[PDB]
């Protein structure tokens, strides 16, 4: 199969340029993040969205462990 | 295990039946290490709605204590 | 600009599967992926690789540490 | 639908497992291959480590999940 | 770069600082925006956060990095405490 | 009541320091093999 | 070089005592901080009025993440 | 009283420039690092030394956990 | 800068890299004599180690600060497994 | 068993979580005036 | 042989502690004034906070130590 | 508590009088929090002489297991 990517052109420079230096190829690292998403159903990134979530939950709970 | 409610946290479970069909398999055999609210002592969560309820295990009481019910 | 990647037919389907469910593009994915990478100058990914390769570096300098024999020495002597 | 590597170590270990325990253990290796991070069976103490239990037999698989590289790494088989 | 997020309270708070003063913290901030995570600048105790610090005015700039959509949320600015 | 406690969560309430060396052990011949990983792709077939 | 310090009497035999103790002459203690502060560009001692001043810092992200209001800007616009 | 201190000139300057950094003066520096001394009878640095001695008194009961 | 010890083992170690490799870790060698503390080449599970990483070759040497003595302590110079 | 616990360590088994979240008042009161700090240097006359 | 400084907090709540009470936290402070990191009575979750623990009465100081400053900083003192 | 020795302690131990008096009262009551040997699960340390015993204290059997003797 193909897939066709629409790209900022500074963006292709600075990924790529940094890339090299990984000595990863823009392919391999492209498939990679699809296998991931594709077995995992999420981001390879920090969840810290739904981390600051429970955060705010805990502070919730302290609160409220102050006088039960 | 006991079961104890906080005073808030039975003021917000008032305003039910899934929710409760789950904390009876969490009255025996309390700790689920899943759901652990990671950040907090002894503390854990319980698909649709997405509403959230938070209860501590106390060990030393056998209470389950439900400190929090909502969104 | 533009990127064309070869992917294998399967995965296409996997992931594509997978997106959708997000609600996220292809494009969008690997926009971050880019962007990640560029500004960070990694894999957004655990770096587990790494991670046990210090391991055995904290092995030697446990295994070293335990008799240890120090040199006092100037850079001219390197 | 990650990749499956095997330490060889732990492959010659599989070569003489019992026809019977390896076909139980190779039932949960493909459920991890996809999805390979299980929260309950997390190695405490070592990056990334996870095991598969046997209810009977009591023989452990252990593997590393590297992301990087989409591959679950079997690192151990025995008890 | 990564995006830039403003909390609604950080922004207010950015309005009423000196023109010098925020002529600097933008500075540092353009450099953030394409390297924000300075493991030195780690704010501890709070998920992915870090600090900007102005040498003299000691004025204080505190970001989250959410790596999921490529931002850098601004939270706070200020001087807290004496 | 400790009784109590045993029933319900399947263990004793002390803390299981001997499943703590023993998950010692395990890691050990994994931080050993991790040292020298020999590695090789399998298909499920070739299992 | 040289350097003169003003020092208090009572911390001068007291802080004598403790060097003895150790077996550090003065001049040693001193020379090891200064190099140090030299290098990392901090006192050697705990950062601990720095720790609790991040502690405050990470009070405010608190309160401020409960109810999070995000806009997007450009520098332009700072 | 009065302490007399042998220095070597590029450090007297290194450490001079940082401590103006900072805004400590040398004083106060080297009077904090005496009365530290004198109550704490240590040097204010980390202990990595006996640090390092511990964690091999760890490794080695390690070992010995390993076949009691 | 810090005082400087080499470990029996990895001066034994250093001795046998080919003079520009060594070339090279001694440069970045004399940077961290003089502020050994990168946080961000901190050897996590160990007090106080670091490492020295070449990106070519991939050399790895891992020293040990010891700040009571100021010195930094090169504890291996090599490149380990495959 | 527990009993000979109990004996010598001077608690139970199971972990004092009650004290967990005493001491974190504590620390809520102690976190709170962190936050504004009114230092004051004493005699021990002065006290 | 550390400076002290108390909190007005702390030191307001000092004023208000009866004869015995203070007289008894003071002889406990001074001990802590010469070597203030006592490892037992570390306050843990909060940097370098140490307590002050009564047998009877149970009232309970909390201070922090600052090396920085050389200071012993008295932040709370009640039950 | 009940008191074991590893067989390779026992060796160490054989090549005493003071830390036998100190082992009586780590049998009483064996956790001291302060020689806390960090890093490692329920072990800790028994000023003269400079040598070392370490033990590690077992919950679940009200052991006292001492593993190395020496320096």
């Amino acid at each position: 199969g193909s897939i066709n990517l629409r790209i900022d052109d500074e963006l292709k420079a600075r990924s790529y340029a940094a890339l090299e230096k990984m000595g990863v190829t823009p392919s391999e690292a492209l498939r990679l993040m699809l296998e991931y998403i594709a077995d995992n159903e999420r981001l390879p990134f920090k969840q810290t969205l739904l981390s600051d979530e429970d955060a705010e939950l805990v502070e919730i709970v302290k609160e409220r462990l102050r006088n039960p | 295990y006991f079961l104890d409610f906080d005073e808030r946290a039975l003021k917000e479970w008032r305003k039910r039946e899934q929710l409760k069909k789950k904390l009876v398999e969490v009255l025996e055999s309390p700790r689920i290490e899943a759901n652990k609210l990671r950040g907090m002592p002894d503390c854990y969560k319980i698909r649709s709605s997405g509403y959230r309820l938070v209860y501590q295990v106390i060990d030393e009481k056998v209470v389950v204590f439900v400190i929090s019910v909502g969104k």
